[PDB]
């Protein structure tokens, strides 16, 4: 991927998460489970939906009637028409096919980017209170119960509150 | 000791998508942008039903070819449907002058009404009842186009016709008439009496003089004679003046016409299907919002762009590998 | 404590931009790629002024319809402007044969010069001064087209005309003539004497033979007769030969013609505006460099692409949320 | 954004910087102020300008004359012309609209990317002599006067020269 | 202090590429997508060789203009090559009716075979050997088109011709005939005897009656007379019936025709080059796989898209700055 | 570049690496040399190749015959033809030129991105066992022989195995 996330370090999707596009898995003392980031996910849905809708809605359609109305002493004109129809067919086919390829690429990269951005968001929250494993997972140096992890997601993680405990484990697990 | 992991959605879907750099990438969700479905039926177009001629051509329907179904008055239509090769065209062989332009003119009509312009009963110096052919069979018997009158000499004379009709209606009038080209001088004398003959037609705009052409021709339906038909649009308060020495196929009925837009003649073998659309195809209507289709090139209405493709799938979700 | 921060430009601008994935994104600077402005004037096109016919049609201008402003020797033009429905067309009612092809031919002309081809004074066996009509008034008097002569019988005779003109000029000649179609035999006899009549015209290329059509017609300007005009291009060192029995509307003036390119006839109600352009619209000229416009479909010149859009705004600066 | 910079960690633009597109703010003892990175900025301007100019200049324009020259017994040909003009109108409209959308997206992402690249450039200069706050700002562990910060911008920061002082402050900062 | 470094490929290549945001970016490897090369020869098109008319026009070749090469029968072709201004067209001056539609019809032919339809020796009441002109020289002698016969009165009489030909072949038949327009009544009398004259031609579909036009014309090749040619397609088991009083240029040879597809007439000065292609240009053939070219607009076959560009270079490798 | 790699911190290409697009240079005790990352490189090749092939193959080509069949009394029709041919020429020219520009931009940025992603992959492997010099090079704090470096490339670097040795070397140079 462009952002090395989706098929890079996070080497795989979770069938367990079904309530969103991007989100979290956790395992503590209290149990393990999935949660979904409703913000990044809904923003993504809005984005992609808008993209589809705009590939659809920007097309001007007007009445036309086609059309074989020339006789056998008007074949030159008939050929002019053929050239025109064939021309437009070529233009539209090439354009549509390429547009789909290009925008599909952009879409997958957009997903990649969203994932990576969520990752870095969490990473900036935790710093040295946890270790990066390199698979999109953070091994906590302190004790993070359900309330703590919901604070990680919510963007409300209290770094100094665990910094010492972590510092012990670190500077004891790094022992 | 505890973990926080970042990851992304997955499922069992098999929807595939192509990419500029990669093919057949399984993906979480996808949306096709290409319309492939039609209802197999002939429908109204934006609320207006089409004129469906069954085994009748436009010419056969306008002149009233006896073997065409009896003129039901459709006062309005959005497009015309003809079969590829309609069986009832010109029952007496010949031609329609500027035929394709006439069909195009009639392809969409806001108002259409057949009226009697010159009663048959009004040809007192000519026979109006013998103008009949076996090639034009009706109610058992030798007949003729119904909207138009084949005049023949009465006793052994064909005095000069001078007849005029003033369009006192409030709408344009489609007027039709014709000329008969016989096979030889003998037939010319037998039908009309005068050997050298003409038809002149005059309007505010038209200045026409037709002369029959004698020539030896192949039999078509057992006949060597030919009938050539002509037409104009007579404006409100204009008159049309006919003068003729013989070979005149006179108007009887004409049509009030109101034209507001244009379409075309659709060639299709289908039947009416009591529906409505914005886009009609000869294979069926399209219920559309998609910007592209691959049904058929020959469409009428507000249609998506015709394309040579079986598939235009947009990725919406994400890579959904095993 | 000490800090170093990275950031980006912002301002108070409200320029908005759309994006494949997002709408109405406020942005630092933007550039529209769509031309929407025109000068509301009729201008020269690449240095060449148009032929502006005011209330005159091309036909009315070429034949010199008396009520058309007096012959503007414009020797050169890049396109022709006509009003939608010009008041001064054919003063005597009738038709111009291959009219649209003639207008297209004349739409852009490199050199144009009217010259006298057959002096009026040269019809000694025929009346050249009585060919006058109230439908063609010059100043309350009955007149006629000025470039063409309505010949009438002299005393009670119309001897056969045989007249030829050899194009000794160095350029093609546009030659115009006509035939008069009367209302009845009596008028035929009154104007010309001969009852059965013709006009033949011959060139290295042209082999024409015109016969008048008598028919009863509606009055236009109170007249039932009709005038039908015809034209050729006579090559340098070719001759044109007229022979006629009557109903001849003879050339007097013809035009030297040099054609190098082609344009079209613009329908517009505007007036000349002493400017110059590369792209003219009927609503006004376009001073262009933009690749797209939304002014009007009917353009002449080197124009940007017509498009159905009110806005084509490229983002140049950055997101400017404030 | 694709690069999580512009509306990501640097959550907002500076009205104070008016002499460029991307750059710096500083606060030391000697005072606070804005400076603009003239290299990234001018390269960006050249890029975008080139983009606009090339969307404009690649268009071939040739003389045409249009055009209602067919009479009322030539309406089939007239219809052929209509279908052609309408065809091109649809082609050009769809292409122009989509091109604008696509390239606008690319432009904003280009800005995002430039910002992010400036950030990482500085980040690689400073390392542990400063702390990342996570808002595009670096809190210095040592003393950085005007000359020092101009050296950060210029790409001439002397990391070892302050590494010890920084190392001390870093130390006293923890326990 | 050991090191591990990451980097990328470079070379001495000078291949340049343009980019939306940057020009003239030197790069490691590139591929042009635009075809610029042609072989300068006229070739077969998908296995079928073209009908190359040398200094002959289609009309000249079909009627057999004596000065056109006589060659062995080409039974099939994919397109027709004519020179811009072929020297041998109609040796006797005049016209071909519906000429361009005939050329279009003939442009690609699946089967072509000339056959004798009416033997010359079969005109016993008319002279078939004096129909000869200095404007149609064959070997220093006055001759005529080879495929068609100019009948003249025998002794001082031209009895009425009534002749018919039934197409008993299994293919459509292209039939050609003509009418002669003389300069005056005297010539009319000298050649044919009858002063007032006609040619009627009838088919299951054709109903034609031609009358000569006498007019005074400029000399072309020293001649003021004109010859006008017509044609039909006679279906299998249909007959064609000619009747004529004079001025008839009778068929002698006709052509069996099988048409399956269509192309056009290519104007080119080149010569055959014993090759094959899918795409032929008047400047030479294109050996193509590229989607775009800039050779010439006037192509026949399966060709890439014509474009106004000298260069379409795709970057494949990477930036190769020094 | 978008990803600040190719003409950013890695200020130049290696003529020494000829067996791939992206890869490694090393210098240890045992000698210095080049190796190429065959995974990022072949993925890139497949990508770009697919791009070219798809710009080529989406083009619909059908038989056409063109064509000057109209005589000198049909010059209005001839003009209709001309406007059509000219129209398609402008369309195809503009589209082909812009497509090439746009996709070329995308391709170079793709290279940029691949390079950057390789860099970050190595960076995440090594952490503090090595110093980022800021030119795409990492100065090792420990001893990395051929086997060790091949383990860096292979994605099999044993960080704890050297962490102490590195840790020793680390605090030293700092004064
Ligand atoms: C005097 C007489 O009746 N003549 C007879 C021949 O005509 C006839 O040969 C047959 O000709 C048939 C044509 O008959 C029609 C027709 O269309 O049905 C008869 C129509 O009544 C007549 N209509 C009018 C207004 O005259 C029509 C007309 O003359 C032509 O269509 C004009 O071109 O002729 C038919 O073609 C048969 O195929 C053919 O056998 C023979 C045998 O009956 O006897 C004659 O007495
Ligand atoms: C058709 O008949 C109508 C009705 O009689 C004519 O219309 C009138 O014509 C007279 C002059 O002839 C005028 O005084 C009336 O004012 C006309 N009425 C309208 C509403 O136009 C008409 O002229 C006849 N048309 C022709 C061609 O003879
Ligand atoms: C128009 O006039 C010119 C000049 O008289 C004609 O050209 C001459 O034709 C004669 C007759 O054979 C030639 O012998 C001369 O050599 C020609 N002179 C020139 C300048 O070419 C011309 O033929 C006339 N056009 C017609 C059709 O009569
Ligand atoms: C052309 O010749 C054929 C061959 O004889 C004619 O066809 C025959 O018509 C007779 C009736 O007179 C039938 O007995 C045969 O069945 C016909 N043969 C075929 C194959 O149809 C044909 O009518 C002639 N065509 C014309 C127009 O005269
Ligand atoms: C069949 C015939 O009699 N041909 C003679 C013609 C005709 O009188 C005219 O061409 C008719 O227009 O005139 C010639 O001078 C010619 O063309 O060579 C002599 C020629 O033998
Ligand atoms: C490509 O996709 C089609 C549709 O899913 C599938 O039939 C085909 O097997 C795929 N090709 C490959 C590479 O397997």
């Amino acid at each position: 991927g462009l952002f090395g996330a989706i098929a890079g370090f996070i080497e795989g999707g979770w069938q367990g998460m079904v309530d969103g596009w991007y989100g979290y898995h956790h395992s503590n003392e209290q149990g393990s489970g999935y949660a979904a980031d409703k913000e990044s996910t809904q923003k993504a849905i809005d984005g992609v939906t808008n993209k589809v809708n705009s590939i659809i809605d920007k097309m001007n359609t007007q009445f036309e009637a086609v059309g074989r109305e020339f006789n056998n002493l008007e074949r030159r004109i008939e050929n002019l028409n053929k050239k025109m129809e064939d021309g437009f067919l070529d233009v539209w086919t090439y354009n549509a096919e390429l547009l789909v390829l290009m925008e599909n690429e952009r879409t997958l990269d957009f997903h990649d980017s969203n994932v990576k951005n969520l990752y870095d968001k969490v990473r900036l929250q935790l710093r040295d209170n946890a270790k990066e494993l390199g698979n999109g997972c953070f091994e906590f140096y302190h004790k993070c119960d359900n309330e703590c992890m919901e604070s990680v997601r919510n963007g409300t993680y209290d770094y100094p509150q665990y910094s010492e405990e972590a510092r012990l484990k670190r500077e004891e697990i790094s022992g | 000791q505890d973990q926080i992991c970042i990851g992304y959605h997955a499922n069992n879907s098999t929807e595939q998508v192509d990419t500029i750099m990669e093919k057949n990438v399984t993906v979480t969700h996808a949306q096709d942008i290409l319309e492939k479905k039609h209802n197999g039926k002939l429908c109204d177009l934006d609320g207006v039903k089409p004129l469906i001629l069954r085994d009748c051509s436009v010419a056969g329907w306008l002149l009233g070819n006896p073997m065409c179904d009896e003129f039901i008055n459709v006062p309005e239509w959005s497009y015309i449907v003809e079969k590829a090769n309609p069986v009832n065209d010109l029952c007496y062989p010949g031609d329609f002058n500027d035929y394709e332009e006439l069909k195009h003119l009639l392809s969409r009509i806001n108002h259409f009404e057949k009226i009697q312009i010159i009663p048959k009963s009004s040809w007192s110096s000519h026979e109006a009842s013998l103008g009949v052919s076996s090639a034009c069979p009706y109610q058992g018997k030798s007949s003729f186009f119904r909207n138009v009158v084949w005049l023949i000499k009465k006793d052994s004379t064909y005095p000069t016709i001078k007849r005029s009709y003033n369009n006192t209606n409030q709408e344009d009038l489609l007027v039709l008439w014709g000329i008969h080209h016989p096979n030889d001088a003998a037939e010319q004398t037998k039908l009309y009496q005068n050997p050298t003959t003409y038809i002149s037609v005059g309007t505010s705009t038209l200045n026409q003089r037709l002369v029959p052409r004698i020539a030896t021709r192949s039999k078509v339906k057992g006949l060597s004679g030919r009938m050539e038909f002509f037409w104009t649009i007579l404006k409100p308060n204009d008159a049309i003046n006919f003068e003729s020495n013989g070979n005149f196929i006179a108007p009887e009925y004409a049509y009030k016409i109101v034209k507001k837009g244009d379409s075309t003649i659709m060639k299709s073998e289908l039947e009416y299907g009591n529906c409505n659309t914005k886009c009609q195809t000869p294979m069926g209507a399209i219920n559309s919002s998609m910007p592209f289709h691959n049904i058929h090139p020959l469409t009428i209405g507000e249609c998506p762009k015709y394309v040579k493709s079986n598939r235009l799938v947009l990725a919406i979700g994400l890579r959904n590998s095993p």
